[PDB]
RNA sequence: GGAUAGUGGCCUACCAUGGUUUCAACGGGUAACGGGGAAUAAGGGUUCGAUUCCGGAGAGGGAGCCUGAGAAACGGCUACCACAUCCAAGGAAGGCAGCAGGCGCGCAAAUUACCCAAUCCUAAUUCAGGGAGGUAGUGACAAUAAAUAACGAUACAGGGCCCAUUCGGGUCUUGUAAUUGGAAUGAGUACAAUGUAAAUACCUUAACGAGGAACAACUGGAGGGCAAGUCUGGUGCCAGCAGCCGCGGUAAUUCCAGCUCCAGUAGCGUAUAUUAAAGUUGUUGCAGUUAAAAAGCUCGUAGUUGAACUUUGGGUCUGGUUGUCCGGUCCGACUUUAUGUCGCGCACUGGUUUUCAACCGGAUCUUUCCUUCUGGCUAACCUGUACUCCUUGUGGGUGCAGGCGAACCAGGACUUUUACUUUGAAAAAAUUAGAGUGUUCAAAGCAGGCGAAAGCUCGAAUAUAUUAGCAUGGAAUAAUGGAAUAGGACGUUUGGUUCUAUUUUGUUGGUUUCUAGGACCAUCGUAAUGAUUAAUAGGGACGGUCGGGGGCAUCAGUAUUCAAUUGUCAGAGGUGAAAUUCUUGGAUUUAUUGAAGACUAACUACUGCGAAAGCAUUUGCCAAGGACGUUUUCAUUAAUCAAGAACGAAAGUUAGGGGAUCGAAGAUGAUCAGAUACCGUCGUAGUCUUAACCAUAAACUAUGCCGACUAGGGAUCGGGUGGUGUUUUUCUUAUGACCCACUCGGCACCUUACGAGAAAUCAAAGUCUUUGGGUUCUGGGGGGAGUAUGGUCGCAAGGCUGAAACUUAAAGGAAUUG
RNA sequence: GAAUCUGGUCAAACUUGGUCAUUUAGAGGAACUAAAAGUCGUAACAAGGUUUCCGUAGGUGAACCUGCGGAAGGAUCAUUA
RNA sequence: CUCUAACUAUAAAAAUCUCUCUUCUC
């Protein structure tokens, strides 16, 4: 049973990147996947994706440009207080100069730097760098 | 590809066409289709056989495309929906058949295990239909009382 | 993914799983069962006095051929009897029979050390005076 | 009802039979007082917290009580129990877990000292009292700073050297020598004075106080881990050393010493406990094919987890914060000064619509609502009434009835409910963090600083606590709820109902009004009147199938062993070789047959079915099942699963049936040194069954299940699609059987690493330090040991659950060379 | 208004058995370790000289042997010869 | 660029073994 759909999407992205491809076909295509890929676009780790209406949860075709090296979900969307954001960034991101802990706040799904700018924090979705 | 109660992994199914609206070539009327559905139900047919008949002998791709309502929903609007939902009824029919086969020959252990599987499935479906209040909250499946519902 | 559950509401089984697995260790099992108080010659005690019953020497293992000079001591705190080791070269004669001797641990967590079999305790003091002070002739046995 | 100060099964009387529990109740253990906190420290945590503060409890264990506001008090009484004291034997008096001190205990812990100076407290109250407390005594528990020498002048030396005639001055310095000099200083004593309630002690300081400055620094170690010796002597697998590996058997770098050296140093060594190391507890963050470890398999309650979908956009205005360009302001190069100058490209403060670019907001328009009214209060001008102060100018107003309410009140009204997260109030001080501050530095402390010396002063900062509660902004993520019988939402609808009661007719009692205020009830209309998809999730219907899936009943086959008839005639079995055994009552073979029971050869394969065991002659019946096809149906019904359950090879156990073969035990004949083992001949139980037990296997793919993705190559099984395909023959065609292509599902297989592993190897054992899809079970060195005990199941066999004491430095995995 | 005294009430504690828990001896029995220069065999590691191992049952100085099912951790990944 | 044929056939017996292990630095 597909429990965490975003996990499947990011796993497909990782597999299709490690093999060097430039495209992925993510099947279930929820809101959260769309927002995750939109954040990745805003920061450039992804290219030009596409939603394919099925009337059936839709699908997504993702274009890459090799700039990304790893996605990944934190499957238990831990409640992250504004104090623990730095802890997650240290534990997940490889360096302080880049990388982004994509986390879901009451103000939408945002990268950790943007959430720290709004001075709001919520649950953690995943990480990209 | 789950096959809840076995090791199967098949995905044999049907792909509903993208267009929800009526097919261009269909000339029948929605009111006539609903009348046909009502007549078939009055003949004593479950919704699945009604859909099969409308797909084979007539141009009805599916009721929801043509009318806008589902077959069981259409029957319920006219008050012909059976007191026991069709899939659960067929499960009880199968269970009573296997129990008959068992009580007519004891040593068959494989059919005993299959009866256990069927009863587990019956319990699951009954729990679902009970949490949606289709069945009364006192409704339960019992081995002795299943025959009366089947018969 | 892994054997352990990962859901946000699975704290209970994670905690009880860790609590059931902790018994696999030896230190935790000893600490919680409290076997030190009930079974060991000393109950959580670094040192203990005792009375010398007799004056024995015990042979070593295969790779080491010698006879290590031990002493059988009955503990005064509870009455148990244990063999103990007189450490240095000419200290066997220093400790006489039926004198109070303060045994200590042997440094290997209550297990036999080196090539000496069936011993787990040193000898630090005899008749109130320490063996190291006697061995370098800094003090002398009171002989009471 | 009693009692209580008061609520309260707190107690009584009568009723009801209830309350907690797999979210662990109840019971057992705690060498458990709870907490503030301590150690430890990347982060997460682990252990400790008897004790300087806050609570609680206790005064030998128990009960009972007077006095008071407050006690179930114990430096208050009564009694029992335990332990005791004086005794003139009649009696009397006891409570150190207060300060001292003693006995005992144990490895383990202080002087019967001074005093109310300081903090305070009690009292009639300054004055009295206070073993509270402070001061000293002991005190290497811990903690801070820090002496044990420093500098010359000489002899023995070494490096930068002027070059290099050998030199060599030592030209330039740095060490080594029992040589040799002059200084400085305490650690100690001690006039004093300060200190203190009085005294020590410290701070200061007379007078003494260093030459081997004997005023003498130890504790461990010198094979490795781990800095430092293969120097000397001694002992020779002794004595002993060694945390582990190891040294010691006549040349010991390891034992005992001497010499030298190393580490820390007034401290160092040991013991136990504990923390980091321990990614060896793994939530972050462990492993399960073989190293320990996937329940034999399946179902299943609780638990955990659970598909997608319900406003996304835009345009404007506008507020802070940035970097912008420069304004004023000005400062660095020019030095006793600056500007003119060289610009750091402005050290303070603005235009910041200079386009810029954000980084946050706020209001506005969407069929785009933010709870709305009901009176306040109308705050405010869409009010227009009297009108215009002033340049004829909507810049600007004195202002009264409508009328803007988020600019705000205070009231009825409805509030889907959470989880989550931001901010704030709260989380006692001490402690941790941390600001200021020359305690001589520091541990500390909360002090101090500055005047001219003539009173003037800044302090005693902050943060964190991650749980529970309260308020608050947000509405993604996660969950629940609406309207399906409409009993749904709205309205000036139009009707009826119990009422309720302000005022009003004085007040009081009712009768109706009227007005206004909730609904119960019909009817009338307004409305876009109201049901998300149908997961390459699941269940179910249907279709033709497919299968050595299962049950019952039948059918056959040769074979085996016996038996009948017949045939001849010395051997036949068996073996490495023999023997035991059967045979002229004619065995072994030879032909027909007959009986019994078992079983299903060859077909039989890197083939099929099943949940796993397992399943292989034919036919019928019984029901079941996977896979495929499906523009069929329901719409989350699902995944994994403690508790519970169904099957579970062989062997084994009760009975009844059979009884061929083969064969545990047994009987023998051989082989041997022995052979009650392997070879051989007989041979009970068993093997075969109908009921009832058993629940274990190397129950193995030693690989849990569900889900997604990642790489090339062929084949094979079941299904389905297409071929202008080929033989088929029933003239043509329809099938069937092949051939080609594709697809779904299954047991599988070859190549490869570009991934993973300790590798053997794996297309999963991959997508794991770039560590998180859901979930169950198991392992923490080996042995003891899957043993004992206690449960529980079983008739029994035995199954499930399942340690410790103790012992050990390895056991073990894969591979390489021999 | 004292002694005394009626009924309760809180109830310590005593006697008597019962029960459980912890210590506590205890004839005797079955073990397990370490110590390896005793004795009888030589099971296993090679085809361990009967391949090995597992479950179960029987037997026997002893390791072990045998029977029935498995398994390769086998000594075969292989018969379209 | 066309292709499925040849072949057999050995198992007698064999138990056990007292030392001792030694440094790599240019
Ligand atoms: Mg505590
Ligand atoms: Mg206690
Ligand atoms: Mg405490
Ligand atoms: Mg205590
Ligand atoms: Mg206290
Ligand atoms: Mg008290
Ligand atoms: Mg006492
Ligand atoms: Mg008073
Ligand atoms: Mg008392
Ligand atoms: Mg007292
Ligand atoms: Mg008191
Ligand atoms: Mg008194
Ligand atoms: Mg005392
Ligand atoms: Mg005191
Ligand atoms: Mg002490
Ligand atoms: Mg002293
Ligand atoms: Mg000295
Ligand atoms: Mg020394
Ligand atoms: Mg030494
Ligand atoms: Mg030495
Ligand atoms: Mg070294
Ligand atoms: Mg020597
Ligand atoms: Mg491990
Ligand atoms: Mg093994
Ligand atoms: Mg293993
Ligand atoms: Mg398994
Ligand atoms: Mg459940
Ligand atoms: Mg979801
Ligand atoms: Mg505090
Ligand atoms: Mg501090
Ligand atoms: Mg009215
Ligand atoms: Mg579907
Ligand atoms: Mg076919
Ligand atoms: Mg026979
Ligand atoms: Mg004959
Ligand atoms: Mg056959
Ligand atoms: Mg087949
Ligand atoms: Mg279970
Ligand atoms: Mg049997
Ligand atoms: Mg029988
Ligand atoms: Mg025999
Ligand atoms: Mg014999
Ligand atoms: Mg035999
Ligand atoms: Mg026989
Ligand atoms: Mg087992
Ligand atoms: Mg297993
Ligand atoms: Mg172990
Ligand atoms: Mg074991
Ligand atoms: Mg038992
Ligand atoms: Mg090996
Ligand atoms: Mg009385
Ligand atoms: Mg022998
Ligand atoms: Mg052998
Ligand atoms: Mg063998
Ligand atoms: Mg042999
Ligand atoms: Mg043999």
């Amino acid at each position: 049973t597909r429990t965490s759909v975003l996990a499947d999407a990011l796993n497909a992205i990782n597999n299709a990147e490690k093999t060097g491809k430039r495209q992925v076909l993510i099947r279930p295509s929820s809101k959260v996947i769309i927002k995750f890929l939109q954040v990745m676009q805003k920061h450039g780790y992804i290219g030009e994706f596409e939603y394919i209406d099925d009337h059936r949860s839709g699908k997504i075709v993702v274009q890459l440009n090799g700039r990304l090296n790893k996605c990944g979900v934190i499957s238990p969307r831990f409640n992250v207080k504004i104090a623990d954001v730095e802890k997650w960034t240290a534990n997940l991101l490889p360096a302080r100069q880049f990388g982004y802990v994509i986390l879901t706040t009451s103000a939408g799904i945002m990268d950790h730097e943007e959430a720290h700018r709004k001075h709001v924090s919520g649950k953690i979705l995943g990480f990209v760098y | 590809m789950g096959r809840m109660h076995s090791k199967g992994k098949g995905m044999s199914s049907s792909a509903i066409p993208y267009s929800r609206n009526a097919p261009a070539w269909f000339k029948g009327s929605s009111d006539g289709v609903v009348e046909q559905i009502i007549k078939y139900a009055r003949k004593g047919l479950t919704p699945s056989q009604i859909g099969v008949l409308l797909r084979d002998a007539h141009g009805v791709t599916q009721a929801k495309v043509i009318t806008g309502n589902k077959i069981l929903r259409i029957l319920k609007s006219n008050g012909l929906a059976p007191e026991i939902p069709e899939d659960l009824y067929f499960l009880i029919k199968k269970a009573v058949s296997v129990r008959k086969h068992l009580e007519r020959n004891r040593k068959d252990k494989d059919a005993k295990f299959r009866l256990i599987l069927i009863e587990s499935r019956i319990h699951r479906l009954a729990r679902y239909y009970r949490t949606v209040s289709v069945l009364p909250p006192n409704w339960k499946y019992e081995s002795a009382t299943a025959s009366a519902l089947v018969n | 993914g892994k054997g352990k559950p990962r859901g946000l509401n699975s704290a209970r089984k994670l905690r009880v799983h860790r609590r059931n697995n902790r018994w696999a260790e030896t230190t935790y099992k000893k600490r919680l069962l409290g076997t030190a108080f009930k079974s060991s010659p000393f109950g959580g005690s670094s040192h203990a006095k005792g009375i010398v019953l007799e004056k024995i020497g015990i042979e070593s293992k295969q790779p080491n051929s010698a006879i290590r000079k031990c002493v059988r001591v009955q503990l005064i705190k509870n009455g148990k009897k244990v063999t103990a080791f007189v450490p240095n070269d000419g200290c066997l004669n220093f400790v006489d029979e039926n004198d109070e001797v303060l045994l200590a641990g042997f440094g290997r967590k209550g297990k036999a050390k080196g090539d000496i079999p069936g011993v787990r305790f040193k000898v630090v003091k005899v008749s109130g005076v320490s063996l190291l002070a006697l061995w370098k002739e800094k003090k002398e046995k009171p002989r009471s």
